[PDB]
């Protein structure tokens, strides 16, 4: 489950 | 249940960059049903994994677990974990107002 920093 | 709620974050400079200060799972592309937060472990949207101690989304109230419906008005219920971040980092845009939804729980139920 990639996640993106934002 | 599920709860509206309107979010305004004021994105902060740091460096370069203008950050919201949180992170992203989910999008059409990605397995749903690796996301935690989700009730529905088909549901393909964008959710908040993670939020930063200080940054503009914790000020603004943003939680981990947020389900994005839009971001200044684009939907991001079916949009790919790409589209989902191109939206939220878009430089130009210094505010961002956000539609989410977030699980909810009716408190004292006995008092």
């Amino acid at each position: 489950y990639p996640t993106s920093i934002i | 249940t599920a709860v509206v709620q309107r979010v305004e974050i004021h994105k902060l400079r740091q460096g370069e960059n203008l950050i919201l200060g949180f992170s992203i799972g989910g999008g059409i592309d990605q397995d749903p049903s690796q996301n935690p937060f989700s009730e529905d472990k088909t549901d393909k949207g964008i959710y908040v994994t993670r939020v930063s101690e200080g940054g503009p989304a914790e000020i603004a109230g943003l939680q981990i677990g947020d389900k994005i419906m839009q971001v200044n008005g684009w939907d991001m219920t079916m949009v790919t974990h790409d589209q989902a971040r191109k939206r939220l980092t878009k430089r130009s845009e210094e505010v961002v107002r956000l539609l989410v939804t977030r699980q909810s729980l009716q408190k004292a139920v006995q008092q």
